[PDB]
């Protein structure tokens, strides 16, 4: 427990990201498919890093697969929180579920990964309803497909982002 | 965009209007502190916490609990807001008058729905194979019913509900598999053993024949790996464990089996549709998926009926979901906007409008 | 000291002519492994064997095990000799001459009785109430006879009988009793619904007004111990399941009620009579001492008949065993002695002596 | 199941006890309202303990309260079989029934108690129409009128051997 | 002369029909170089070798290390011939059917008993404390058993299992002596840890009142001394060992304390025969000698019992071998002599002979 709070920016990202509203298709276009969170220049709260982001209506268009543009945008030698909206299918089922991804590279600073690390589960309490949790601490554990479908259902998942396994 | 919740005992099936899957299958419990987890969340804390189901036999007994899975279904596994999309329910056969009232007040007045129906699970599940005439064998975790349905209308005099579902034999299963020297207790370890027994149970055409084979050769074992890399291995418990359906004594209960209790409520019914009924027997629920149950029910019940009589047992390969399904296509229709309870008719005849516009 | 048995349709009651009360009373069940136990015995095993009821209807359908139940009424309830004792036994309306052989033969030739007497059970409940002529709504275990009698003889072709009853109300209650969460489905569990059912039930005047009063306060609600301790509650059930006498639709029978039977069984005889039996109807049986019971059947029976017609409905306060105590007082007579049927007079007629002296 | 036999006179006994014969007043007298079954000396058999037992005949003359004085003859620290008539009247029946008792009191020696304990459902077997069994294992579960009461008939019963409870 | 051979977990009892006491207690271990060395002689080696338990949980798991235990017995321990004498056997509750034939197999084939019988532990226990009704909380080295018998039969359906016993408590005592700086961790320091908890271990009635007294002052604290000299102290690692078998989460398990597994397997029984095993609780096993342990479960199971209810905890100073005793003297018994399994029996039907024998 380091202290570090989460900031509102945050939050409301979020909340847009978890409940869908009606709206029309101009604004489920404006809809986060990813997003990173990084800490402050102060390292008091935590904060959107800007620019770093995945849009529902880039995906098909400019994005092919919204999983594989999102990993390099992880950076190489930084810690970052992630919320991935994953999409995929189950053999009986069709499942859209947020998933809260921790990446903490190897190559990461020391002072960046104890921050991250001992922060994390302040975060994730304020972020209530996530179900999935993917802690990757090197680029091989998150560059591949089938370890994001692990965690979400295991060997029960048949299909990601469209796309079979 | 309709949403379509079926609240069975043990789990919750939910999705939107026009899929051909639901969205979300979670486990109906609230967990608390030995402060309050739903759904997988109250799985997931394992044993620090004590389970406890609002809607443990398909009737609701919790309501304060109730809403909080009803909470966790829209906002955190539909991930929608319920005040913007109208809700189909589902409920149990002999289900009392005063929780559909209940069910409709919840919904109007704490999630807003601007429109909300109630359909009963065994019609929903005969009208997706085809039929409006038949008995339904409705098998999900915590209940058993057998629903003999006349012309779209559940016969209530002859409805037989069974205390014996999935739950009872993923706890058998747990029992007799420390015969064999493994040790499952945990609420996690009963996770396992409901994955192993949804993989690898069959109900056998002959126990005591196939029981003889078992302890003749190994050609009936198979192996199971464990989430941590361990392999076990089953024997006969693979068809001991669904066998409890037909011979309920395994469980020290005094009840009849499923194939007895279906012939039962078919001779409660009138002489002149019991011919009906016979060749209409169709199965619904998760605890109905095991291979060879339809042959085994087909051969219990006719050894129960007289000769003369044919015997069908229907089991539709999406059996499992067959409530959700058909809710989900009926909720779909443009001809069925016109048969929603609208928060309108709501506010001018309260709850008990839910008894003329459902019946 | 002779004996009177009552042979119920699912209560033997048993005794010594001369006594207020019977000495036993028992259930009339043959039990069989699922080697043969009559009576409590029977029910002590619970759910291992299989109950049998052979005279369900009032009518012996299982003279075999007709015997069982009368040798465990003389041996091990009553504990005394047959051959050493005079019986006098008792039958339903409407029962068939060869019963009445069969039950002489088996007396004489089994049993070795001294004596033997055949009374009606319908007739004995009027000559109890100090009357010759009325009507007697006799409501039992497994079936409700409505026999008017006019001078001490019933009107055979105006007796209506009821396949509604007191076993068919535990059955209803333990139905209604799971729509509060509770579960009563054994056979050790059926005879605690049964004790709820003689305690805690009653008859509405207004059914409709009393469902109002207890959906509005819970001045109805009464609290029942269970044999292990624990403590359940029931409120509108108490008066929703006597309430199927009046309302068999509530079981899913097409047939009328208590009251209309007996106004249909006295629209049944002479004109001339019907005055008298309007104002001498008579109850009899145990499903009959619910509180509210005769003032309930007066008000709908007056709703039936018409206005000009004085009803009233007799309720003695000792009508649960009004056959019995009839049977024994009238046994336990001096002048009573010359009406039995005697060995040696069965030795020279048979059994079709019975005809003649018993009517 | 020792294979502990019950002797030719405890059924003689059990077999007066539960049939009553037509019989003349002074027979009647002599009809036994208690008697107590012990192990013979070299412990084959089931036989009856001389001297303990309690006539009809003398309840009411020299007795007054016969489950009050058969209680007294159970041995302190010894295991015995009783067969006690109880006459008891419910809320709508005077009834007299046999029980069928079980005198396993701690203070005696385990060997008594194992063999009586183990030989007790065979006896049992042999006495056909007992509907009542109360299994003793102190002086405070045996010595109350009202225990035996509520094993006959529970509340319902309301009288026991002519005095209300 | 018959031989009594008490199977436990963890200890075995052996000895002759007819004496007061087993002749031999040595631990039920096998151990083999990290060549085969069984009882007391694995665990003079001490540390050389690996340790491995057949019957670990009452339940024989390795079949050939469990003849080398019966091997040692006979000859090692007994100093007997088994072809001489016959031999009792004891098997844990819900023992498969399958182990009951290889048990009798392996005593008429590689040991050649002339006789052989198999007797369940719980019932020699409530037959040793003069009891045919009971529920008997069996708890020894690896397992804790509740087994609830009416009429000298246990009730499979509610016998509940715990894997917490006196194994775990000597394994929680050596691991929380080292927050007072003792360092007991090689085999041989496991024995003088469980000494420790045989001599100064207790059930403290109130676990947080005698912790406050503890802390208070040191009248609470004893010394121990070890076989080397040393003189160590225990203050409250007295009842905070036993208070593992109340509360398990001490030992990081999700099950429910031994107070609670006794009153759920009482709740899994008939609701009529429940008040009988509430006032019929015995004790059975070493780890119940600790003192205390009757007062403790006395008002923890009155606290989850209803207050109607008359919890009775039955502790016989004798308790710690109620199970061999019960054996010993009901195979000296003369009429025992016809019970027994002969030799003749099994050359005709085989190792099913004890399913019809031995039930
Ligand atoms: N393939 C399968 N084979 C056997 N049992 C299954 C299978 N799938 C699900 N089940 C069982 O079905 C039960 C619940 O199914 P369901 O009918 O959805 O319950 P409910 O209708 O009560 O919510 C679970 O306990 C599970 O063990
Ligand atoms: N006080 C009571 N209140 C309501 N029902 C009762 C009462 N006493 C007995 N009964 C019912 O009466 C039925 C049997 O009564 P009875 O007429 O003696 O039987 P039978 O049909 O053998 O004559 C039982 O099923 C019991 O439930
Ligand atoms: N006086 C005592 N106090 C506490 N625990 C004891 C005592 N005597 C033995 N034990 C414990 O009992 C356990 C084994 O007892 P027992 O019931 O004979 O085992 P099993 O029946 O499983 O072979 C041992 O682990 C020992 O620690
Ligand atoms: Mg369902
Ligand atoms: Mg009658
Ligand atoms: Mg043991």
């Amino acid at each position: 427990a380091s202290g570090v709070a989460v900031s509102d920016g945050v939050i409301k990202v979020f909340n847009d990201m978890k409940v869908r509203k009606s709206s029309t298709p101009e604004e489920v276009k404006k809809r986060k498919k990813a997003v990173l969170f990084c800490l402050s220049e102060d390292k008091k709260n935590i904060i959107l890093e800007e620019g770093k982001e995945i849009l529902v209506g880039d995906v098909g268009q400019t994005v092919d697969d919204p999983y594989a543009t999102f990993v390099k945008m992880l950076p190489d030698k930084d810690c970052r929180y992630a919320l991935y909206d994953a999409t995929y299918e189950t053999k009986e089922s069709k499942k859209e579920d947020l998933v809260f991804i921790f990446w903490a590279p190897e190559s990461a600073p020391l002072k960046s990964k104890m921050i991250y690390a001992s922060s994390k589960d302040a975060i994730k309490k304020k972020l209530t309803g996530i179900k999935h949790e993917l802690q990757a601490n090197c680029y091989e554990e998150v560059k591949d497909r089938c370890t994001l479908a692990e965690k979400l259902g295991g060997s029960a998942v048949i299909s990601l982002e469209g796309k079979p396994l | 965009a309709a949403l379509v919740v079926d609240n069975g005992s043990g789990m919750c099936k939910a999705g939107f209007a026009g899929d051909d899957a639901p969205r979300a299958v979670f486990p109906s419990i609230v967990g608390r502190p030995r402060d309050s987890y739903v759904g997988d969340e109250a799985q997931s804390k394992r044993g620090i916490l004590t389970l406890k189901y609002p809607i443990e036999h398909g009737i609701v007994t919790n309501w304060d609990d109730m809403e909080k899975i009803w909470h966790h279904t829209f906002y955190n596994e539909l991930r929608v807001a319920p005040e913007e999309h109208p809700v189909l329910l589902t409920e149990a056969p002999l289900n009392p008058k005063a929780n559909r009232e209940k069910m409709t007040q919840i919904m109007f007045e704490t999630f807003n729905t601007p429109a909300m129906y109630v359909a009963i699970q065994a019609v929903l599940s005969l009208y997706a194979s085809g039929r409006t005439t038949g008995i339904v064998m409705d098998s999900g975790d915590g209940v058993t019913h057998t629903v003999p349905i006349y012309e779209g209308y559940a016969l209530p005099h002859a409805i037989l509900r069974l205390d014996l579902a999935g739950r009872d034999l993923t706890d058998y299963l747990m029992k007799i598999l420390t015969e064999r020297g493994y040790s499952f207790t945990t609420t996690a370890e009963r996770e396992i053993v409901r994955d192993i027994k949804e993989k690898l149970c069959y109900v056998a055409l002959d126990f005591e024949q196939e029981m003889a084979t078992a302890a003749s050769s190994s050609s009936l074992e198979k192996s199971y790996e464990l989430p941590d890399g361990q392999v076990i291995t089953i024997g006969n418990e693979r068809f001991r464990c669904p066998e409890a359906l037909f011979q309920p004594s395994f469980l020290g209960m005094e009840s009849a089996g499923i194939h007895e209790t279906t012939f039962n409520s078919i001779m409660k019914c009138d002489v002149d549709i019991r011919k009906d009924l016979y060749a209409n027997t169709v199965l619904s629920g998760g605890t109905t998926m095991y291979p060879g149950i339809a042959d085994r029910m087909q051969k219990e019940i006719t050894a129960l009926a007289p000769s003369t009589m044919k015997i069908k047992i229907i089991a539709p390969p999406e059996r499992k979901y067959s409530v959700w399904i058909g809710g989900s296509i009926l909720a779909s229709l443009s001809t069925f906007q016109q048969m929603w309870i609208s928060k309108q008719e709501y506010d001018e005849s309260g709850p008990s409008i839910v008894h003329r516009k459902c019946f």
